[PDB]
């Protein structure tokens, strides 16, 4: 019904909070957060990056593979005959 | 000591029945966290078990000397016929004044915050709201009396 009223039934949870003025917008932002970078940046990086690396090779790989194929005619047949 | 403790442990667990007296203490701890002011009168269930009457006598000792003590009475009595039979106990038994610090109190912290205990069983939710205010003695102490006189109050069965 009324969006919040009839949502669900919940029992014996307790919540604790302050006015925003009670605290600061940078509670050791640098110091505390900078480590957190790794645990997330390491978490997925196992799962994600490598496929692209393969691509990047192909990028140069085929290009190079392309390049000779045309660029030099006096290659397979040199200009002799 | 054990009788009362059990009686109190009886009560402490029974005191959970009236949501009214419940919600108050939350509010104290809400702002007045950091000072003893916010704490329960009856305190943690554990000290109820954990108390030796030494601390009692000790707390009997400290705070029951004067100026802490204040005595009065009212009725057909005037003053003199009191003061005569006031006199010697409790002229007196002292009831003292030495130090026991002085008079120790501290400014209590006033904290903008919230407390939420969500429980869906009961029919209704007691809710009250507050902001801190001046001390006992002050002119403003007067104006605030009429402040609440403005809003009035309503409940179910008033003939309002």
């Amino acid at each position: 019904g009324r969006q919040f009223g009839h949502l669900t039934r919940v029992r014996h949870v307790i919540t604790y909070s302050l006015s925003p003025f009670e605290q600061r917008a940078f509670p050791h932002y640098f110091s505390k957060g900078i480590p957190n970078v790794l645990r997330r940046t390491r978490a997925c990086i196992l799962r994600v990056a490598p496929p692209f690396v393969a691509f990047y090779l192909v990028y140069t790989w085929g290009t190079q593979e392309f390049e000779k194929s045309k660029r030099k005619n006096p290659a397979a047949y040199e200009n002799d005959r | 000591i054990e009788k009362e403790r059990d009686v109190i442990l009886q009560e402490l667990q029974e005191n959970d029945t009236s949501m009214r007296d419940v919600v108050f203490n939350y509010l104290h701890a809400t702002a007045f966290q950091g000072t003893p002011l916010a704490q329960s009168v009856e305190g943690p269930s554990e000290n109820v078990r954990k108390l030796s009457r030494a601390d009692l006598t000790e707390y009997l000792s400290r705070h029951y000397k004067a100026p802490r003590m204040v005595l009065a009475a009212a009725g057909g009595l005037e003053h003199r016929q009191l003061l005569d039979l006031a006199q010697k106990h409790f002229s007196g038994l002292s009831g003292t004044y030495d130090e026991d610090a002085v008079p120790t109190l501290s400014p209590c912290r006033f904290t903008g915050s919230q407390i939420c205990h969500r429980e869906d069983g009961l029919p209704l939710a007691h809710v009250a709201i507050a902001v801190e205010g001046p001390g006992w003695a002050h002119p403003d102490n007067v104006a605030l009396q009429v402040a609440n006189a403005i809003i009035g109050h309503y409940d179910c069965t008033y003939g309002g």
